[PDB]
RNA sequence: CGUCGCUACUACCGAUUGGAUGGUUUAGUGAGGCCCUCGGAUCGGCCCCGCCGGGGUGCCCUGGCGGAGCGCUG
RNA sequence: GGUGACCACGGGUGACGGGGAAUCAGGGUUCGAUUCCGGAGAGGGAGCCUGAGAAACGGCUACCACAUCCAAGGAAGGCAGCA
RNA sequence: AACUGCGAAUGGCUCAUUAAAUCAGUUAUGGUUCCUUUGGUCGCUCGCCACUUGGAUAACUGUGGUAAUUCUAGA
RNA sequence: AAUCCUGCUCAGUACGAGAGGAACCGCAGGUUCAGACAUUUGGUGUAUGUGCUUGGCUGAGGAGCCAAUGGGGCGAAGCU
């Protein structure tokens, strides 16, 4: 939630940046996961919790809650030292800048979504743990591993498996 | 026991009676019966029919300040003193003004030995 | 949610009540009630909060020939609120919208009847007060 | 609801929450410019007096003396009659205003004490805070002290002393006049 | 040279009580302003006139508390 | 009764009026919103306080046309002024 | 900071309206008004405070109301 | 002799690549019908109940009447 000085202050350091898109089958949770981690993190973004975020930033986009067009925020924090020795790439300071591409998830916009992997460099892919891996997720898994782009896995809707399916551990 | 609603006629429209009107420039009104709600529609006033509120009141059917002198305290003074100082005695008054008398004649004094 | 309760009908098809929207169009003629299943010789009758399909008999040209769905706002028959008022307007007067329920006018003149503006939201929004 | 009380012969006036219609009813149906007794607000208030001097509505709306209506209507405000401040000499300005009459749609009662009861409330009825400036008029002064023929009245003003940590304090006096 | 046949353009007449945009108006409704005739919510002043303080000597100087005169007035 | 072919009355103007500008044998013909003077106006009317001077609008009030915030009770508008 | 006095009615912009209307020349106002400047006039009238009379009201201190205004009340 | 629909919850869920997209329980109401009822709102109204009023008539006032219910305003009970 600050100014743009220190916006450039973190932008001239090059190896704190984290260009990533999120990518996932429609109907898993992008748009709240990118909605929250705007709520937590952000260059100005805050934690507002009126439906949708600046990600839907068109009127029929929100009236019939499908995600349609893309856009990218900015989110700047800091973590702890003894969490940095995690960090085993090229690390400079405290202070550290993702640039988060929120692509849409329907087939029919897959060339958003190859657009969004030509500026992006890491991505984070998002998995309803009830449906599995439906055909949206390989197909930009696809995309991306085949534009060189390296993906770390989040399945979401755990509190679904939990309650809704009411599932046992083990096979959880 | 809703809120007590007055007509024009100034009765006490009671829960489940009269009618209620809403005209279009966005005044409402209540008619304690259709003898109230046609007498508005026809546009008579109140204040020339015998048996209304309004009526009552301008036919009158039916029907001090205090100048106060406190004296209290000033902010640099004391409360005490000054009631003392404003009723001081009138020896110590004219002693006052005959040691102003003195202390005018020793300045005429002073100015003309500074004049001379 | 909570549904209207009935009122007093007061228009049938066949009536001409004003048109309270910037639209252009002057007057609503019925033609019709939405929702009526109806019942021999029984005329289709509308009252507030009830939308009706209607075609303009006075107004711009590009609204005349044509069918328009429409609400009702204001009655001049009148009605029980359910707590021993009984409230009537002085005209019978709708707006036009669309099938969804969006006002096609902007604003809305004179007042807007209870019933009307809590079956509809953005007739509430766009309306001046409630009566 | 809020309500100041405000004593003339002591000053600090201070605000008082209340949310008991029960003990409001004796200011409801009330008018501004009269004068009430205030003993339904406690044993502690009995025997105290008071006039609606003013208040202000659930809008902010201030009200006026002189309306007769228990609610607002827009008024043609000229100079100097209330609630309004010329920004040009002659000009008027239409505004809504509070009507005198009292009741429970409101915010803030405004009410004078005219009798001091049994019981004094601390910080309302004691420690008189003093006049704010001393007369500057000469014969404001002169009959204020009962100076009969010039006593000493260059020497009888209040020098009002300055007095801060940072500083020398002094005192000085006004400038008399006529 | 003219009719007839075809093609483009330009106007004309044309039922449609055609339609639209300006202007000027009859009538009616009529906000608001001002003037006049009322209106007197309040605010003062004189008549304090219940008290205390009281005065040249209850015959008060009134500093005030304070019912009030509940009249005469701006 | 008054005015009218010596053009009244009405209509139009892509009419603010003039001092003036262009063209140039002479005579004339177009153009003048435009820095000087006079006039009118401040989105359209209308009516007003102050003030010697205003029917003022970078004064007010009401209607109308637009349009801003709003917690939905409300408040606040006039760049045909310099940008 | 505020009351008070003055200015804000000049200037700037624009040419929509306006066809004996505006405007240009000429003239009158002996048919009218006129702050400001200047010059006149200010003991010209016979009339228990004059060594100087009254109440406040600003600004000011405190209590605030309203979501809000160059909004304002109470002491 | 009861009849049917709508909205909310289920649920933007199951299903489905997506688009779209339900149901059982429950809740709030309505359509058509039926059986009543007059507290309320409305209608009626010759209580010929009370005012107003036109023409005429009782000498005038007062009080009244006639004009097949003179016209009209409001109107109790009842009926609806
Ligand atoms: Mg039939
Ligand atoms: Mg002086
Ligand atoms: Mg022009
Ligand atoms: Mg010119
Ligand atoms: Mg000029
Ligand atoms: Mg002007
Ligand atoms: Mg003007
Ligand atoms: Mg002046
Ligand atoms: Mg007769
Ligand atoms: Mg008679
Ligand atoms: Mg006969
Ligand atoms: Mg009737």
């Amino acid at each position: 939630n600050f100014t743009v000085d220190q916006i450039r202050a973190i932008m001239d350091k090059k190896a704190n940046i984290r260009n990533m898109s999120v990518i996932a089958h429609v109907d898993h949770g992008k748009s709240t996961l990118t909605d929250s981690l705007v709520c937590k993190a952000g260059i100005i973004a805050s934690a507002r919790a009126g439906e949708t975020r600046f990600t839907d930033t068109r009127k029929d986009e929100q009236e019939r809650c499908i995600t349609i067009k893309s856009t990218a925020i900015s989110l700047f924090y800091e973590l702890s030292e003894n969490d940095l020795n995690f960090i085993k790439q090229s690390k400079d300071g405290a202070g550290f800048l993702i640039n988060l591409i929120d692509s849409p998830g329907h087939v029919d916009f897959s060339s958003e979504v190859t657009a969004a992997l030509r500026v992006t460099d890491g991505a984070l892919v998002v998995v309803d743990c009830v449906s599995g891996v439906c055909v949206q997720t390989e197909t930009v898994l696809r995309q991306a591993i085949a534009e060189r782009i390296k993906p770390v896995l989040m399945m979401n809707k755990m509190d679904r498996a939990l309650l809704e399916l009411q599932l046992e551990p083990e096979e959880l | 026991m809703k809120v007590e609603l007055c007509s024009f006629s100034g009765y006490k429209i009671y829960p489940g009676h009269g009618r209620r009107y809403a005209r279009t420039d966005g005044k409402v009104f209540q008619f304690l019966n259709a003898k109230c709600e046609s007498a508005f529609l026809s546009k008579r006033n109140p204040r020339q029919i015998n048996w209304t509120v309004l009526y009552r009141r301008k036919h009158k059917k039916g029907q001090t300040r205090r100048a106060v002198k406190f004296q209290r305290a000033i902010t640099g003074a004391s409360l005490a003193d000054i009631m003392a100082k404003r009723n001081q005695k009138p020896e110590v008054r004219k002693a006052q003004r005959e040691q102003a008398i003195r202390a005018a004649k020793e300045a005429k004094k002073a100015k003309q030995a500074s004049k001379k | 949610s909570g549904a209207k309760f009935r009122i007093s009908l007061g228009l049938p098809v066949g009536a001409v009540i004003n048109c309270a929207d910037n639209t252009g169009a002057k007057n609503l003629y019925i033609i019709s009630v939405k929702g009526i299943k109806g019942r021999l010789n029984r005329l289709p009758a509308a009252g507030v909060g009830d939308m009706v399909m209607a075609t303009v008999k006075k107004g711009k040209p590009e609204l005349r020939k044509k069918v328009h769905p429409a609400v009702v706002i204001r009655q001049r028959k009148s009605y029980r609120r359910k707590d021993g008022v009984f409230l009537y307007f002085e005209d019978n007067a709708g707006v036009i919208v669309n099938n969804k329920g969006e006002m096609k006018g902007s604003a809305i003149t004179g007042p807007v009847a209870k019933e009307c503006a809590d079956l509809w939201p953005r007739i509430a929004s766009n309306a001046g007060s409630i009566a | 609801m809020k309500l100041n009380i405000s004593f003339p012969a002591t000053g600090c006036q201070k605000l008082i929450e209340v949310d008991d219609e029960r003990k409001l009813r004796t200011f409801y149906e009330k008018r501004m410019a009269t004068e009430v007794a205030a003993d339904a607000l406690g044993e502690e208030w009995k025997g105290y007096v008071v006039r609606i001097s003013g208040g202000n509505d659930k809008q902010g709306f201030p009200m006026k003396q002189g309306v007769l209506t228990h609610g607002r209507v827009r008024l043609l405000l000229s100079k100097g009659h209330s609630c309004y401040r010329p920004r040009r000499t002659g000009e008027r300005k239409r505004k809504s205003v509070r009507g005198c009459i009292v009741d429970a749609n409101l915010s803030v009662l405004n009410l004078v004490i005219v009798k001091k009861g049994e019981k004094d409330i601390p910080g309302l009825t004691d420690t008189t805070v003093p006049r704010r400036l001393g007369p500057k008029r000469a014969s404001r002064i002169r009959k204020l002290f009962n100076l009969s023929k010039e006593d000493d009245v260059r020497q009888y003003v209040v020098r009002k002393p300055l007095n801060k940590e940072g500083k020398k304090p002094r005192t000085k006096a006004p400038k008399i006049q006529r």
